[PDB]
Order: structure tokens, then sequence, then C-alpha cells
């Protein structure tokens, strides 16, 4: 037979290091590889990130447009103009193909 | 449990003077390693 | 956007220079913060998109992804610390670097103004991925899987190369900004009808369409967990991002040149969803789940209605996170079980109480439970598809019923029923396994609170 | 490194060959007196003396020179050769193939000393004589036919390039008397060896090795009595005329290329690693990777000679 | 080789291409081609193995008849124009025969059969000189006659070489044979853009030289003429496994590496000139070339083939340091795509 | 140590001095070229 | 002159067909190969002579000098072949397949 | 191109290239060439089996400093070549003006691109 | 201070990238500064003792 190794068993890392956190076999590296992963993972990304993302102001202008509507609807209604006129680019500006 | 490293048989195919050997194409056997013929 | 990128490059020096024992924590801890710098791009207080500089830009469609691409590198490096912890200390530092380059390249591809910059970076991502799948792939067939993943993408890629060089001559620059504000209206010739297919086909291939999706089941099967996460979460979505930015040109033809794909995808959605119903390999079932839920996306990036695109952007980010979560937990069962078979390992909740809660939430994300971005996404694509033709609900209606069935079957035959008598005893759950999951779902819960951020360009 | 430049600007081996400059090798037979005569012939004629090739001869050759672990040296046991003939794992063929590689290294190191220093060479058994062990092994059940073909292929590919032994000495003692010589030798593995197997070894020499080398190189046959008398044998060597043989055509410009070969050990045995996959020879990727990824981590071996600090190398930052 | 002879030959093998390039009198260009033919034949039979004599006798007959055809073109021109050199007026057949003969010398496509056979049975070092240094002298003549040669003839010569080179590569497992089948394809890309952008013809050559020269000095570092032989690279010398991987994928057109630029700009120039028929088919089968490149990748790097026990012995003795330039051109190849604008 | 000593154990002090010294000649020519260049550019054009 | 040039040119093509259609012994080929050099030498000399272009007569001979050595190399390969096979038939030159 | 008037038959960079600005030594490209070089050096050490980064610190320098040296003087030229291209291109546009007339597109108001509805 | 043995030599690699990154992204601005304040929607006139609108 062609020489090759006998199947390597998978160790019960939980037999020694009964506090195994799943990162590395020797205990101190494990502890310091979860004390830095829960922290940088949860403690300052899911928390500081969500804080910053929550405070992004008027994202994509949708906080601005609910007022500009309100003053346009305030202005258009009181002055009697149609609230959403039916052509946007004014007809006067357009130079329609004359013949057709 | 071991990413399967190639066995002898997987290796075998790459021998032979042509990868895809057809009829009267397997007749060809690999050239001498020394580059010298008998 | 060179903080999301330069600091990333520097990760490579850190994976190499750092101590063999401390290499893992330096890399994972630092890219978590790299994700935090990525969050700055989300600060868009105005419609004008952010053109950082000539070559690098980020608009609503790319920003939700760049953050996901940066987010998964930490997770990928945490899910592969177990397998790949049996290596020689230089095989690891190669795997870690390979994972690092994927998001460096993927961050740039998603944040690229010039479409051919997309192509060069687009097709480069195959190099890192093929190495991850072939070199560390457990099964005898990864050499084959790698071939399938390289050729299907490559044969699609060279047509796009010819097409983009073609439009540069026709218009005079491949700059996505200009191409948008310039008049490029195809003329429904027979040739243009080919151009359109040339540009979309390469994107349609890596976004598995029903016709060419055989590469994805084969690739994720033997791929290591980190490669399977990357393929499902970021790699497949590269095809969707491309279809959104490339169909700005080729505006007139897709009105009538899409029918073929749309029907291929919706019928494909049903058959891909159904074969999930009886597939013995769990990783196999998640992969076909990925094909079907991505077949919905190619059917919304082609109908081209504002809501479709918005549904697509919602679903792509959401399904990306969910799929990985499913691929990540599949791996945890695979490593203790040592087999991909779904029938073995029955009853796990009895022995792994929490992983089962993660399994349940992942499945509910997989099927459309309502207070989830996953449902909002499908609800929207469903609406537009209905607008395209009221009949579409029938086919997008057989998929919803099937999607419920396979999603729960994964929970019912893997995480319930009587425990398997005595497989190699299943060691308890590591805290890494559980966090790798928590890190996937906690963002899924947070994004569902404010869906606006992943809402697309439309 | 010795190179044409040296040659163009000197370094012509032709200007260093003396009357005693020859490749003398005593093929001998097992437990015979091959070594004593050799060490002596070396002593009186002033020729370099090279010991019989060993499992760890290559390790003594390279780097520290401390003996390597068995698996690092190819996992070959002459000891296991004897106690377990026709073994399932084939340690006997692996032993023979490593032995051929070891003498290939020894013969090449010998030729390098001969062409550089000009001191003549005594190396005991040679690659040319190695075949007798395999012939006897195939004669009995030790090795199967293909195994033989694989050794012959390696021999045909590498041995012709090297120049032949100038003269060969044959210290012959009969099949029965070597076994009694073996009997008082202390090791038990040498004892209990097949009389017929020893029969096949010396028969293979007499039938093939001598006559073969009779035409090509100066073949001197000595009986045991002539042996144990290094003086007389030495005398006869000094007596033979080094004429017949391929060595006659070795002009300086021809030696240069041969020198540059032996000067490169990685080539000397390049064809020794030919990718012919017979089962005994195959490392196997998982075992081989571990053995390499372990041999390469030994102190002074991680990096090239001169660059590994473990053993005390310095100046690496400017080398 | 008496070092004097080595000098005379090597000088001729080097004066051969240089006279061709420097002179304008075609005649002097022909003898430059003639000297290259005479100088290469001695080196080809250095081992003098039975395979070698076959190699040289083929190379010589193929080279000689082509040389005679090139001379006939010059002789004919001399009577259609007193000049000893091709001009706008030159009869089209005069140029076409020149095109066929030099393609014969380059073994570009229809005459591609001689190149794999000649490359097999000659030492790898001479094989590198045959595939790279010998090729420059014929193309220098073609670059000079750039405007005159007809577009249709070389376009089909180019498409034929891409197809034959790619097909030859998949079946061949003989490493040196594989190097020849890529050079036929790469030569096809070079001539495809020859009537259009000669600068790009040259670029597609240099890059081929900066790619093939490292690749061959890699094959010989372990002197492996078999893929099985290069596959055990992981045991003999592990570091070259990384760059051998990238250089071979660079030889094929994959985008991050330097190898994409030659194909990319040739395609850009052909589309600029409207050959979007021809360019497309070329790029597509160009993809076939990568398949056989990656199959080798598989055997040498991505998968570890089993090795013989004697390999441990070769690891022991100190390894031959690879050449200083192997390292510089290995990084020059595979890593200079960011420097592409200045290259063209 | 080694039975067969390395050829590189004590540095090839020539290879240092032509490697170090060559590079320092490169810079002093390169930096010179730039400032010299900048000037030529300035005077050849307006400034 | 044009008629003579036609004959010489076809002579070169008939010699071309010869060297491109081997049959047994190689020495035939090399011999044919030489038939071309003669035809080229004759044509070059002829036109140079009726163009009174004396500045070019050097060429007719340079052609022969280079062609002679070219042939010398060719024959040494031929002798090398019937030393390794001893029959000089293009037939046995197939090891490289 | 060649044949262009005044062409220097074998020169590297004609003095006319003096007029162009010199490449800033820290131009990203020259800096790349530097890194390209350092890597060559590191690679060499690796292929020759030496401590990768702690060896040949003299060579490291030769490499990073050879590649860079080459760059400034190459880029200096490639820069010129490109600059010639404009001199040449822009000039022609004028000398042959009629062939490159200045089109005058109409404000969208006037032009009427057809509208394909998505519906 | 650059404590060795991967003490601060390495830990400062990635962070430094960030700074360099920010140094470039604020340098890109410096280049793309035409239309500094010449845009139509935002073309205010310079307020007293203010050098330029956006830097
Ligand atoms: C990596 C790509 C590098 C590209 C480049 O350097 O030049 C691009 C070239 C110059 O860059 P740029 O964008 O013009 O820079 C302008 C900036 O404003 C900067 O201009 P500036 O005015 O600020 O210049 C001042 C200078 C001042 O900074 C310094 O140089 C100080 C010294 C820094 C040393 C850093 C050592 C680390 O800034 C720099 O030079 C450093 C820039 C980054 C250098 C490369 C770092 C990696 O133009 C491009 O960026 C386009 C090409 C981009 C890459 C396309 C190809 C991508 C796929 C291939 C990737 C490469 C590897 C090959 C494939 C994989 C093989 C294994
Ligand atoms: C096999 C895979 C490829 C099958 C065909 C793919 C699609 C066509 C080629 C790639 C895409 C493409 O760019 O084709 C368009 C091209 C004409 O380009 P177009 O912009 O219409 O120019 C019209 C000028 N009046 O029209 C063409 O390029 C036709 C190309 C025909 C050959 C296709 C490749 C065959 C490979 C074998
Ligand atoms: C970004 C692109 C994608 C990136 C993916 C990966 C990113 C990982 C790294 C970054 C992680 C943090 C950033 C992403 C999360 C952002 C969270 C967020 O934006 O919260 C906003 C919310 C304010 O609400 P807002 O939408 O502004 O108000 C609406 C006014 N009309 O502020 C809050 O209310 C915070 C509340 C915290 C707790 C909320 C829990 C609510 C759960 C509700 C659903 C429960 C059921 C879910 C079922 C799911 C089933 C699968
Ligand atoms: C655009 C990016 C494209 C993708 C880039 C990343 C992938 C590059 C392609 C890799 C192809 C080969 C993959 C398999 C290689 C296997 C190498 C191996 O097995 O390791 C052994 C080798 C030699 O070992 P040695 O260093 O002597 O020490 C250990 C002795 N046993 O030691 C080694 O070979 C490992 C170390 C090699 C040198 C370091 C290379 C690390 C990867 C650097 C990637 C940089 C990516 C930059 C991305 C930028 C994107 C714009
Ligand atoms: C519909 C729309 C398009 C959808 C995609 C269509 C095109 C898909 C092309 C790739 C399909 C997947 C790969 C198919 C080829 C393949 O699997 O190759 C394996 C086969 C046997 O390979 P073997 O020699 O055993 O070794 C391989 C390395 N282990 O190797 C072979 O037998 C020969 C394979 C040749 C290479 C085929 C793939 C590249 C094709 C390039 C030319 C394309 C047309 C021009
Ligand atoms: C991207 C490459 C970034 C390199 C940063 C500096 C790396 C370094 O200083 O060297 C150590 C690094 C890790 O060492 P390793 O490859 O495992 O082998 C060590 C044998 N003494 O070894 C390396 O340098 C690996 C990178 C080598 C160059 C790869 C280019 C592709
Ligand atoms: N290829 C081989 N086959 C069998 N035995 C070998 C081989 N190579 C070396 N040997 C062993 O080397 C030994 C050398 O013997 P020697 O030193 O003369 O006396 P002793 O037998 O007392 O050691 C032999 O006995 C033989 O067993």
């Amino acid at each position: 037979q062609w020489q090759e190794d006998p199947e390597p068993e998978d160790e019960n890392v939980y037999a020694k290091n009964p506090d195994f956190h799943g990162y590395d076999s020797d205990p101190v590296v494990d502890v310091w590889n979860m004390r830095a992963v829960f922290f940088f993972g949860f403690s300052i990304v899911l928390v500081f990130g969500t804080t910053f993302v929550a405070y992004v102001p008027d994202y994509r202008m949708q906080e601005w447009a609910r007022r500009e509507a309100e003053r346009l609807v305030k202005y258009r209604e009181v002055n009697g103009l149609p609230i959403m006129e039916s052509n946007y680019f004014d007809p006067s500006k357009i130079q329609l193909p004359e013949d057709d | 449990a071991r990413q399967w490293q190639p066995d002898i048989e997987w290796a075998e195919q790459f021998s032979g003077a042509v990868m895809y050997p057809s009829k009267e194409t397997a007749h060809w056997k690999p050239p001498p390693w020394n580059d010298v013929d008998i | 956007m060179l903080k999301i990128i330069l600091p990333s490059l520097m990760l490579l020096p850190l994976t190499w220079l750092s101590s063999p024992k401390k290499t893992w924590t330096n890399v994972t801890s630092y890219s978590f913060l790299i994700s935090l710098t990525s969050l700055t791009l989300l600060w868009q207080t105005d419609e004008n998109y952010k053109n950082f500089s000539n070559m690098f830009s980020s608009d609503p469609l790319s920003t939700p992804l760049i953050i996901l691409t940066a987010w998964l590198l930490p997770l990928m490096l945490m899910a592969s610390q177990n397998h790949l912890k049996k290596d020689n200390n230089v095989l690891q530092k190669l795997y870690i670097s390979m994972l690092i380059s994927l998001q460096i390249l993927l961050i740039m591809t998603f944040s690229a103004t010039e479409l051919i910059m997309f192509y060069i970076l687009f097709e480069a991502t195959l190099i890192p991925t093929l190495i991850i799948i072939t070199r560390w792939g457990n099964q005898t067939e990864r050499l084959n899987a790698g071939i399938y993943f390289l050729f299907y993408t490559l044969i699609g890629s060279i047509p796009l190369l010819i097409a983009l060089i073609l439009i540069q001559n026709h218009v005079g620059t491949l700059n996505l900004m200009i191409l948008s504000f310039t008049t490029h209206t195809l003329d429904a010739s027979w040739s243009n009808n080919l151009l359109w297919l040339a540009c979309m086909m390469a994107f349609l291939i890596k976004m598995p369409l029903y016709g060419v999706h055989l590469w994805l089941p084969k690739a994720h099967v033997e791929a290591p967990i980190a490669g399977s996460m990357i393929l499902a979460a970021i790699l497949l979505k590269l095809g969707s991002y491309g279809m959104i930015r490339i169909s700005i040109i080729l505006d007139p033809l897709t009105k009538y040149m899409a029918y073929p794909f749309i029907l291929l995808s919706l019928w494909g959605m049903i058959m891909t969803s159904s074969i999930c119903l009886r597939q013995t390999d769990l990783k196999s079932l998640i992969a076909y789940s990925s094909v079907s839920h991505m077949a919905l996306v190619i059917a919304s990036i082609m109908i081209q209605t504002p809501w479709s695109f918005m549904g697509a952007t919602m679903l792509m980010i959401a399904h990306g996170l969910t799929s990985s979560l499913l691929f990540c937990l599949a791996n945890s069962n695979y490593e203790r079980i040592h087999s991909r078979t779904m029938i073995m390992a029955r009853g796990l909740q009895m022995v792994f109480p929490l992983m089962a809660t993660w399994w349940l939430m992942a499945s509910l994300a997989n099927l459309a439970l309502p207070p989830s971005i996953n449902l909002m996404g499908e609800l929207f694509i469903t609406m537009s598809l209905f607008s395209w033709s009221n009949f579409t609900i029938i086919l997008m209606g057989i998929n919803i019923i099937i999607t419920g069935m396979y999603s729960m079957y994964m929970i019912i035959t893997t995480q319930r029923g009587k425990l398997t008598n005595h497989m190699i005893n299943l060691q308890p759950s590591h805290t890494r396994e559980l966090t790798l999951m928590a890190l996937h779902m906690i963002p899924l819960i947070l994004l569902t609170t404010s869906p606006k951020l992943i809402t697309g360009l439309t | 490194r010795y190179g044409l430049l040296a040659a163009i600007l000197g370094d012509k081996t032709t200007k260093k060959l003396h009357e005693y400059s020859r490749v003398i090798t005593v093929d001998g037979n097992i437990c015979s007196g091959k070594n004593k005569l050799a060490k002596e012939i070396a002593q009186q004629l002033g020729m370099k003396h090279y010991p019989e090739a060993g499992i760890q001869y290559s390790s003594t050759t390279t780097g520290d020179g401390r003996p390597l672990d068995i698996e690092f040296s190819g996992s070959c046991s002459l000891e296991k050769f004897y106690d377990d003939p026709k073994s399932n794992d084939g340690n006997s063929y692996r032993l023979q193939s490593w032995l051929y590689a070891s003498r290939l290294l020894q013969y090449a190191d010998a030729l390098e000393h001969l062409l550089s220093t000009g001191q003549g060479v005594v190396l005991e058994r040679s690659i040319y004589s190695d075949f007798v062990f395999l012939e006897a092994m195939y004669n009995q059940g030790y090795i199967r036919k293909q195994c033989v073909d694989h050794y012959n292929e390696i021999k045909r590919l590498t041995l012709p390039e090297y120049l032949p032994p100038h003269a060969v000495i044959y210290i012959d003692v009969p099949v029965p008397e070597v076994q009694s010589r073996i009997q008082k030798k202390g090791d038990p593995h040498e004892m209990k060896v097949t009389s017929a197997y020893l029969q096949d070894i010396e028969n293979a020499y007499k039938k093939t090795f001598l006559p073969k080398m009779s035409e090509m190189c100066e073949v001197l046959v000595y009986d045991s009595w002539e042996a144990e008398d290094p003086t007389k044998v030495v005398e006869d060597i000094e007596y033979l005329k080094y004429n017949k043989g391929p060595w006659l055509k070795q002009d300086d410009w021809t030696f240069h290329y041969l020198r540059m070969l032996v000067q490169d050990k990685t080539e000397v045995l390049n064809y020794t690693t030919i990718p012919v996959y017979l089962p005994e020879i195959t490392i196997g990727a998982h075992q081989g990777s571990r053995i390499y990824n372990s041999f390469r981590e030994l102190p002074g071996r991680k990096y090239a000679p001169g660059y590994n600090a473990e053993v005390g190398d310095k100046w690496i930052w400017l080398k | 080789m008496n070092p004097i002879t080595l000098a005379i030959i090597y000088f001729t093998i080097f004066l051969g291409p240089v006279i061709t390039m420097s002179s304008t009198n075609l005649m002097l260009m022909w003898v430059g081609l003639e000297f290259s033919l005479l100088a290469i034949i001695p080196m080809l039979i250095n081992k003098k193995n039975p395979r070698s004599t076959e190699a040289a006798t083929k190379y010589f007959v193929t080279q000689a008849t082509a040389s005679m055809i090139i001379l006939l073109a010059i002789v004919l021109n001399y009577k259609q124009l007193g000049t000893w050199m091709f001009q706008q007026q030159t009869n089209g057949l005069i140029l076409n025969m020149t095109l066929m003969a030099l393609s014969m010398k380059l073994g570009l496509a229809p005459f591609h059969f001689w190149l794999p056979e000649v490359t097999q049975g000659i030492p790898l070092h001479m094989g590198l000189i045959l595939l790279t240094w010998q090729k420059i002298a014929p193309l220098s003549i073609l670059i000079q006659i750039y405007p005159l040669l007809n577009s249709t003839i070389i376009l089909m010569l180019a498409i034929t070489s891409i197809f034959m080179g790619a097909w030859g590569g998949l079946n061949q497992t003989q490493m040196r044979k594989i190097m020849a089948y890529s050079s036929i394809a790469h030569m096809g890309w070079m001539l495809a853009i020859l009537p259009y952008n000669p600068s790009l013809t040259l670029l597609n050559l240099m890059i081929y030289i900066i790619l093939t020269a490292p690749m061959f000095m890699a094959l010989m570092l372990n002197n492996s003429m078999t893929i099985n032989s290069i596959s055990l690279l992981w045991n003999k010398t592990p570091a070259m496994l990384t760059m051998i991987s990238l250089m071979l994928l660079s030889l094929g057109g994959l985008p991050p590496l330097t190898g994409f630029l030659p194909k990319w700009i040739i395609i850009t120039e052909l589309m600029k000139n409207n050959c979007l028929i021809m360019a497309t088919l070329m790029a597509m089968m160009a993809l076939l070339n990568l398949f056989f490149y990656t199959r080798l990748i598989y055997s040498t790097s991505l998968t570890m083939f089993p090795t013989n026990n004697n390999s441990k012995m070769m690891t022991h003795q100190t390894k031959t340091k690879p050449n200083l330039m192997f390292s510089t051109l290995a990084i020059m190849s595979t890593m200079t795509l960011p420097l592409a604008p200045q290259l063209i | 140590f080694y039975v067969r000593e390395p050829v590189n154990a004590k540095p090839n002090w020539l290879a240092v001095g032509l490697s170090v010294g060559a590079s320092v000649f490169m810079w002093i020519y390169l930096i010179q070229t730039h400032n010299e260049d900048v000037l030529e550019y300035k005077r050849r054009n307006g400034l | 002159m044009p008629s003579t040039f036609f004959n010489l040119t076809m002579a070169f093509s008939l010699s071309l067909l010869g060297t491109l259609m081997f049959r047994s012994h190689l020495m035939s080929t090399l011999l044919c190969l030489e038939g071309m050099v003669l035809s080229l030498f004759i044509m070059t000399s002829v036109t140079s002579l009726n163009s009174n272009s004396m500045s070019s007569m050097p060429i007719p001979i340079t052609i022969l000098v280079f062609a002679a050595c070219e042939a010398a190399v060719g024959l040494a390969l031929l002798v090398k072949v019937s030393n390794t096979y001893g029959t000089d038939y293009v037939q046995n030159l197939n090891l490289l397949q | 191109m060649n044949g262009r008037p005044g062409h220097e038959p074998l020169k590297f960079l004609p003095d006319e290239a003096r007029s162009l600005p010199p490449p800033k030594l820290n131009d990203p490209r020259l800096v790349y060439m530097g890194l390209l070089g350092y890597c060559t050096g590191l690679m060499d050490n690796m292929l020759r089996m030496r401590p990768v980064m702690r060896a040949g610190l003299h060579r490291q320098l030769l490499f990073v400093t050879s590649f860079v040296f080459a760059g400034y003087f190459y880029l200096k030229r490639q820069n010129y070549l490109y600059a010639v291209k404009d001199h040449d291109m822009f000039g022609y546009i004028k000398l042959h003006p009629e062939d490159f007339p200045e089109k005058e597109k109409k404000t969208y108001a006037e032009i009427l691109e057809p509208f394909h509805p998505v519906r | 201070l650059f404590q060795l043995l991967r003490e601060h030599w390495v830990h400062i690699l990635v962070p430094a990238g960030f700074v360099f990154g920010c140094y470039l992204d604020r340098k890109d601005d410096e280049k793309l500064t035409a239309f500094r304040n010449k845009s139509m929607l935002f073309q205010r006139e310079l307020r007293p003792n203010e050098e330029v609108t956006w830097k």
C-alpha cells in the first residue's frame, strides 16, 4: 500500500480547557480571543454603530421633504394654486415638434 | 476528516503522453524521462 | 472611500507580520472596527450621491453592501477558526489573507464608478474564491466544483468585456455617472438584441438563473464554510449589483428582451424551491434555496419598477445575511456530525438548546415571516411582478407555499424529533459558534427596525 | 561557485590528476572484509576513503551532520529488512532505493573531491555494484518484478552520466564462510539471513558485475587470503595500468561539465525522484507534507545554510 | 563545448536577430534570419540523444525552406521595383508569400505542427531561447512591413493559431509541449493586432517573454518535463508554487494579473478597428487556454500529488538558488496591471 | 555549523558595497535629476 | 527576359513542391532545397544583369555563400541521422510524436 | 508614432520632454514600482529559502531603489510620449478644421427622444 | 512607543492605514476643487474673512 497517515481523530477540546470558548486550544489565547471579539463585535459595533446610524439626520432628504411639502401645501392651498399641477416642466419651455 | 488530497489513481491520469487518450492514441506511451531512447 | 479600503489592505500586513498565536485576534478585532469606519458612508443627508473621487463612488445601492462586505470578513474569519486551526501556521495566514482580499476587492467592486473597473475587480474575485474552495475544500470533487465556478463565470465574462469596450467606443467613457446623464438608447436591432444579452449574461450567470445555476449547488457543497458564506452573501450579489448599474444603458431593449429570463426565473423559482423539498445534503438545500430566492431578484431587476429595485435591494442584503446564517449553522452540525446528510442528526434541540433558537429564527427569516426585511422584500417584488401580469402571483404563489415547506423541514428533521442514538457524541456549543450566529441575526433584527437604509436607489 | 568563469580563468582538473587518481571501489560481499582493505588501501595509496553508504549518510552529508530520525531519512531499516523479508509495507525496497540514492550522493561527492582536490577515490561498494542486492532480492520473494523495473529505470537514467570506476576490487569469501563471519558478528539481524540469498548476491556479482566491469574498468579479483594483506592488494593496484575504459576521453573541457553536475547534488539525484508511482516508494501527500513540514523545521534547516540563526548563523541581515 | 565555440555560436544566435532588426536592406534582413538558423542547430543537439537529431533535422528543414521562400519574395521584389525592399506598390502575392514564410519561421498557425515536436527533445534552456529569442527576428521583419501585409490573411492565421494552440494544450501533458501550444496562441494574438497596432504587437511579445522566461526557468529549477514532475514541486521547492500559480493564470487572460493587458488592449484596438467578429471568437477560445493552465494549477498547487520517498533525499542537499531575474520578472509578470497606461 | 560549510556564512562584502553603494549613487543622481529637472521645466516655460 | 523569369520562377515552385512532398531519403530533399538556391541565384543574377545594376551583384554571391553553409549544416544533420539510424529515411524521424 | 517630423531615431527621451513637468518622486506609480520592487526582493528571499524579511537588507534596498530609479526615468518618458500625442492630435484637429467641426446639440427642449413606458 | 515583538509595531499598522486613507481622501478633494463655489445651487458670495466655502 502507498504509505499514508492513519486518520487523525478530532480532539475533545472540552476535555482539557473545560472553559473552551471555541477560538484556540491553549486557554489564555481563547479568553483573549473572545474578550476582544464580543467587545469589538457587539460592544462597539452593534451599539456605537446603531447609535451613529440612528442619528444620521434626515437620511436621503425624507425628513426635509415632509416640511417642504407642508409649506408648498400651505402656500399652494392658501394662494389657490393646484396642489400638484398636472405638468411639471412648464408647457411654455417645451418646443414641441411643430409639424407633427 | 481530511480535505481529500489526491490519491495515486487521481495522479495516474496525468501520466501518458496525452491527457485525453483515444483509439490508437493510447498506443503512445510517455517519452523516456532522460530524454534518451533505447 | 479609502478608509474602508486602505485600512483593509493593511490587514494583510497584519496577518503576516503578527504572531502565529495572536494572528487571529489582531485580524478579527481590527476588521470589526474596519466595519465601523464603513458605517460612515451611511451618512447621506441628501440625494446627491457621494462621489468620493474620480474612480471611487458610493450610492444608495452600493453602500448597503460595502458595509455587509466589510461586516462578513470579521465573521468569515470567526467561522473558519476551527477548521483551518489544524493547519501549519502559514496555511492559515494564507486563508486569512485570501478572505481579506475578497472584501478589499468586493468593497472596491461595489464602490466602483467605471464599469470596466467593475469587470477587472469583478472577475478577480474568482481568484481568491477558487483558492478558498479548491485548496481547502474537504470533498474529492472540489477540483471539479472549482472548474465549474471558473468556466461558467469566465465564458459569461469575456462577452461583457467585449460589450463594455463596445459602449466606450459608442459613447466614449464607461463612467457610470456620465453614462447615466447621457443619451444611450439602443435601437432594437438584431445586434443590439445581442449587446443587451452580452452585458446581462455575465451578471445573470453569477446570479444563478434557472438555466445556468448548476455551478452554485456544486460550489457551495465542497467549499469551506468561509467560501460558502462569501459566495452566498457577497459573491452572488455581485451579479445583481452589476445588473442594476448596467441596465442604465440598454434602456429600450429590456422592455421586450427580458421575457425569456423573467419566465426562466419564475418557473425556475418554483423548481429550485421544490427540489429543496427532497435533497439529502443540508448545504445542498440551502444552495437551491439561494438559487430560488435569487431567481426572484433577477425578476425584479428586469421588470424594472421602482418597487422591484427596492424589493431587490431589501431582499439581497437580507437574504445575504440569512443565507450565511443558514450556511454557518449547517457547518456547526457538519463539524460535530462529520456528514452533510440531513437525515442523520435528528433532535439536536434536545442536546443543543440555543443553536436551535438560532436555527428557528434563521428559518423564519428564510420563509417570509412579516416583521422581517426578508418579507418586505418579497412583498414588494411580488407586487410589481403582479403589476407586470396579474397571473405572476400563481407562480410567485407556488414558491411561497414551497418555501414555507422546505424552510420548516430543515428545522423539523434537523432540529426536532428523537435524538440520534449515538453518533459521535456531540460536544457542546462553542461560544464562537453561537456568536458567529448572533453576529448574523442581531444585524438582521436591527436593519428590520429601519428598512430605509437598504431601500435601493429607486 | 565553481563555474566556467573559473574554468576560463583556470581551474582545469586536467592539471590535477595524479598516478593515484582513480575511482577504486571494493564491491566485496556481505560481512566480508570489504571495509578493512578499503580503509587500508586508502591509507597507503593516499586516496580519499569514503565509508559504505548509509541510511543517514545523506544527513551526515548535509547541514549539522547529526543522524536524522528514521522517517526524516525515508523510514528505511536494514534491521527490519532482515527480520521481516517480503514485508507488507516493503521496507526492503524502500531500503534499497534509499541506498541507491545514498551511494549516488556518495559517488557524486567522491567525483567532486576527485576533480577539485585531485585526491583519488575509495568508496567501497558502488552504484554499479548495488544491483547485486536487488537481483538476489528478486531471485527470492523479497522484491516483485515491477519493483525491479523501477530500480533499473532509475539506474539507467542516472548512472550513465557519471564516469565508471577506474578499477574495481573483488574481496570474495565463500557463501558458507561469510555466514560464520556473520555468526560471530554481534548484531542478530545480520544473523539468520538466507544462505540462498547470500548465494544469489555473490552469484550475481560473478555472473554480471565482474564480467560487465571486466571490459570497462580495471577488475581485480582477490581471494580472502590476498585480502587482509592490504599491502599486497595495494601493490597490485599500483601495478595495474589504467588504460582501458571511458575515462580516456575526459578532456578538461569535458570534465568541467561533469564537475558542475556533481557540484549540484539536487541534480545528481533528480532522476531518483522521478514521478513513477510504485506503491512502496510513494510518500503520500498527507504523510509527506507532515514529514517535509517537520524535516524543514529542524534547526538550521528552515532556511538555507548560512541563514538560519538557530545554530548560530549571523550576518543574515546583510547576506 | 570548447568555450570558444560557445562564444561563436552564441554570438551568431545573437547577431542573427540583431542584424535583422537593424538593417533595412531586406537582403541583410534575410541573412540575419539565415544566421539564426545556422547558430540554433548546434545547440539543439547538445545532448545528441536520438530524439535531438530528429528535432534539429525537422527544425532545419522547416526553417530552411521558409528562408528560401523569404529570399524568393526579395528576389521577386527586386524585379518589380528595383529596390531591395518592400514598397507601397509591391505585388500583393509578393507580400503574402513573405507573410506565409515568416509565419512558417514563427510556426504561427498552419505550420504550427513543427513547433511542439521541435520543442520536445531539446533541453529546456535551449527551448526557452527557441521560443523567445528566435521569435523576435521574424516579427521584426513583419513590423517593418506592417502597412503592406493584407488584413484577411493574418486575421485567419491568427484565428487558426488560437484554435489549434488551445486544442493542442488540453491533450498534451508534456510540460514543454504545453509551453509550445501557448506560444502558438500568444503568437496569434500578436499578429492579430499586427496590421493594426504594432506597438501592441510588441507589447504582446514582451509580456509573453516576461511571462514565459520565468515559467521555463521554473520548469527546469526542478527540470520537470512532466506535470506529474512539476506536481511534486510542493516537496522539491515549496515557494515557487505560489508564483508558478499566478504566472500560468497570467499567461492565460484572467483580469487582476499583468496577462490581461495584452488581450485587453488588442481587443480594444480590434473593436476600435471594428473587428468585433474576429476579436470575439479569439477571446472566447482564449478562455480554453486557461482551462489547461488551471488543470496544471490543480496538479502543482491547489492539490498535492503524492511523492516518492527519494524526494526526502533531494530536500536534504542544498537547493540550487533560482536566478536573480526569475524573481524580478515573476513580480513584473502577474503584478504590473496598475502600471498598464504607461506600458502601452 | 555544517559538515559542508555554507558558501554564504560570512557576507560577500563586495556584494554589500556595490549593492549599498550603487543604490546611494542612484538616489543622488535621481534626486539631482528632479530638482535640476524642475528648474529646466520652470525656466523653459514661464516659471 | 519575362518568359525566362517565368521558367525560373516555376522551377523554384517545382523545387518548392519537391521539398514540400518528401519521399524516403532526406538527401533528396536537401538536394532539392539546393535546386531553389540555384534558381534564386540565376534569377537574381539575371535581373541585376539586365538592369545593369552592378551595385547589386554582390547579392547574387552573398546568396550562394550563405546557402552553401546552410547546406553544410543540413548535411551534417543528415550524416548525424544515418549514424543514429544508418538509413537516412525521413521515415524513422518520428520519436517526437 | 514614427515618421513624425523630428523623430529622434534612437533616443530615449528627446530634450523636448524637458518642457513637461517632472514626475513627482512620490507619484503613486513610482511608489507602486517601489512596492513592486520590495516584493521582488522578498520573493527572491523566499524562493532561495532565506529569512523572508530579515535577510539581504542590502538587496532589499537595491530592489526598492532600482525599480524606483527606473520608474522616474521611464515615467518621465511615457509621460512625454502621451504629451506628444496631444500635441500631434490637437494640432491636426485645427490644421484640418473642417473635418472636425464643432457640433451644436439642441437644448433638450428642442430634441424629442422617444419615451418607452415601463408600465 | 513602537514596543516590539508585535507589541505596537503591528497593532499600529491598520490604524495607520486609516490615517493615511483620510489623508488621501481629503487630498482628493483638494484636486477636485474646480467649481469650488462656482456651482449654481450653492454659489453664495464669500462671507467676510472666510477663504473658501468648502475645504
Ligand atoms: C447597513 C447596511 C446593511 C449592513 C448589514 C450588516 C451591518 C453590521 C454592522 C452595522 C450594524 C448596525 C447598523 C445596522 C443597523 C441599524 C439600526 C438602525 O438603523 O436603527 C434605527 C432606529 C431608528 O428608527 P428610524 O427608522 O430612524 O425611525 C423611523 C421614522 N419613520 O433606531 C432604533 O430604533 C434602534 C433600536 C434597537 C433595537 C431595535 C429592536 C427592534 C426589533 C423589531 C423587530 C422585532 C422582530 C424581528 C423579526 C425578525 C425575524 C427574522
Ligand atoms: C487581486 C488578488 C488576487 C488574489 C491574491 C491572493 C491569492 C494569490 C494567488 C495564490 C495562488 C496559490 C494558492 C496556493 C498557494 C500554496 C502556498 C503554500 O502551500 O505555502 C508554502 C509556501 C512556501 O513556504 P515557506 O514560505 O517557505 O514557509 C513554509 C515552508 N513549508 O508559502 C506560501 O506560498 C504562502 C506565502 C506566499 C507569499 C505570500 C502570499 C500571500 C497572499 C498575498 C495576497 C495579496 C492580495 C492583494 C489583493 C489586492 C487587491 C487589489
Ligand atoms: N542493498 C543492500 N542490501 C542488503 N544489505 C545491504 C545493502 N546495502 C548495505 N547492506 C548491508 O551493509 C553491510 C556491510 O557489511 P560489512 O560492513 O562488510 O560487514 P558487516 O556485515 O559485519 O557489517 C552488509 O552486511 C549488508 O547487510
